[PDB]
């Protein structure tokens, strides 16, 4: 019936057009209730042609198309229930001490040291990583369902890294677009003041790399964050085999 | 003494912006996943017989974060205009890339360099000739690299800078 039909159509939209064939694809599906149908194809497809992870999902990618347009409309509430508080507070903070999250040594300040800021940022990081895994009871529920739908899709055929594909997934797609730019996301009424939005890029890419499960190894500046990050997989693991399984 | 470039590689995803910084900055080539959010580095080089110090923006082509285009927009001086030669799309995106840099900068002088990447492939469906003409079209150089050979990786990074220097010297 419909799936054949929309899978072959598919074909002839070129890569340019695939954020409006990702949004009719679930919109379509969605309300004929068979969206996990749809991603299940749609993973599958891709799943079954790679022969390693690092070549899953790469490049142009209709399945990760249509993820990314997954978490933007069924996880907004989500997002915004989950960030709105953290973010209000690190806002409204009035230490000028704990205010500054500059890591690189090539950009700091004189007046600030090095060794203070990497713990203030390691502090919000902190709050962010632990409210993220603590929320496993407000997760949508069609959101788990197309979490799962990727989970049990990668596991037929990469069963070791079918874990790390959700958990990158949700953190790369879903969750640090938002932390890095949360006025452009909506959850913010107002751009954050440049000291924050410095501190929310770096902690951003410190959750990414948890969630990845890849250690700092490009900047020099970001590698003493290591011992952290690797303290948190684990962590990170249950939270994404909680959401996915 | 020494001058300072601001450097940006910007492109779609997976076209191989880090790779080729990597390959500059690291002098090896890594085969993982891993997408940049934003990257920073910083380089020491000579070209032209002059030292320069080379400061490296590697930018996210996840389209997820285009909000942070505008900012590495303002702050760059010449930006790495990152294609890949198998992927169509990353093509017709670089004329995206470099209207909104024209915006932003207000200006129609923006130094810039038109790079096609994974020339080691035989997987092409971007044509040389059409990477040229739209070079040839914007009136900035085009070089093919391969960051997993290092072909024309380093000309790619020196011509910007020439470009660059080119621009404040007028
Ligand atoms: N064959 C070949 N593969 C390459 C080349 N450059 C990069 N790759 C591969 O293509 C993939 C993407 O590389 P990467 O450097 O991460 O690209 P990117 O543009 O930085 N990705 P992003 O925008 O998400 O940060 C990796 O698997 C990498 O090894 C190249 O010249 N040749
Ligand atoms: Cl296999
Ligand atoms: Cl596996
Ligand atoms: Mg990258």
């Amino acid at each position: 019936g419909e799936l054949p039909i929309a899978m072959a159509l598919a074909n002839v939209v070129p890569c340019s057009q695939w954020d409006e064939l990702a949004r009719v694809l679930v919109t379509l599906f969605d309300s004929r209730h068979l969206l996990y149908q749809l991603l299940w194809n749609m993973f599958s497809k891709e799943v079954e042609l790679a022969d390693s992870m690092q070549t899953l999902f790469r490049g142009n990618s209709l399945a990760s198309k249509i993820m990314t347009f997954c978490f933007k409309v069924y996880g907004a509430t989500y997002l915004q229930k989950l960030l709105d508080p953290l973010l209000r507070i690190v806002i409204t903070s009035s230490d000028w001490q704990h205010v500054s999250f500059e890591v690189d040594p090539t950009r700091l300040e004189p007046s600030e040291s090095l060794e203070e800021n990497q713990r203030n940022l390691l502090q919000m990081t902190e709050k962010f990583f632990h409210a993220i895994i603590s929320s496993s009871s407000e997760f949508p529920p069609q959101l788990r369902s197309v979490c799962h739908c990727l989970y049990q899709v990668v596991s037929q055929r990469f069963p070791q890294n079918s874990i790390g594909a959700v958990g990158s997934a949700m953190f790369l797609r879903f969750i640090n677009p938002a932390i890095v730019s949360p006025y452009e996301a909506g959850i913010l009424d107002k751009k954050p003041p440049p000291r924050i939005e410095r501190g929310l890029k770096l902690m951003s890419k410190i959750l990414q790399s948890i969630a990845n499960h890849v250690l700092f190894t490009k900047e020099e500046h970001m590698r003493p964050f290591n011992d952290f990050v690797k303290s948190n997989f684990d962590a990170a693991r249950r939270f994404f085999l909680d959401i996915a399984s | 003494g020494m001058t300072e470039y601001k450097l940006v590689v910007v492109g779609a995803g997976d076209v191989g912006k880090s790779a080729l910084t990597i390959q500059l900055i690291q002098n090896h080539f890594v085969d993982e996943y891993d997408p940049t959010i934003e990257d920073s580095y910083r380089k020491q080089v000579v070209i032209d017989g002059e030292t320069c110090l080379l400061d490296i923006l590697d930018t996210a082509g996840q389209e997820e974060y285009s909000a942070m285009r505008d900012q590495y927009m303002r702050t760059g001086e010449g930006f790495l205009c990152v294609f890949a030669i198998n992927n169509t799309k990353s093509f017709e995106d670089i004329h995206h890339y470099r209207e909104q840099i024209k915006r932003v900068k207000d200006s129609e002088d923006v130094p810039m360099v038109l790079v096609g990447n994974k020339c080691d492939l035989p997987s092409r469906t971007v044509d040389t000739k059409q990477a040229q003409d739209l070079a040839r079209s914007y009136g900035i150089p085009f070089i093919e690299t391969s960051a997993k050979t290092r072909q024309g990786v380093d000309d790619a990074f020196y011509t910007l800078v020439r470009e660059i220097r080119k621009h404040k010297e007028k």
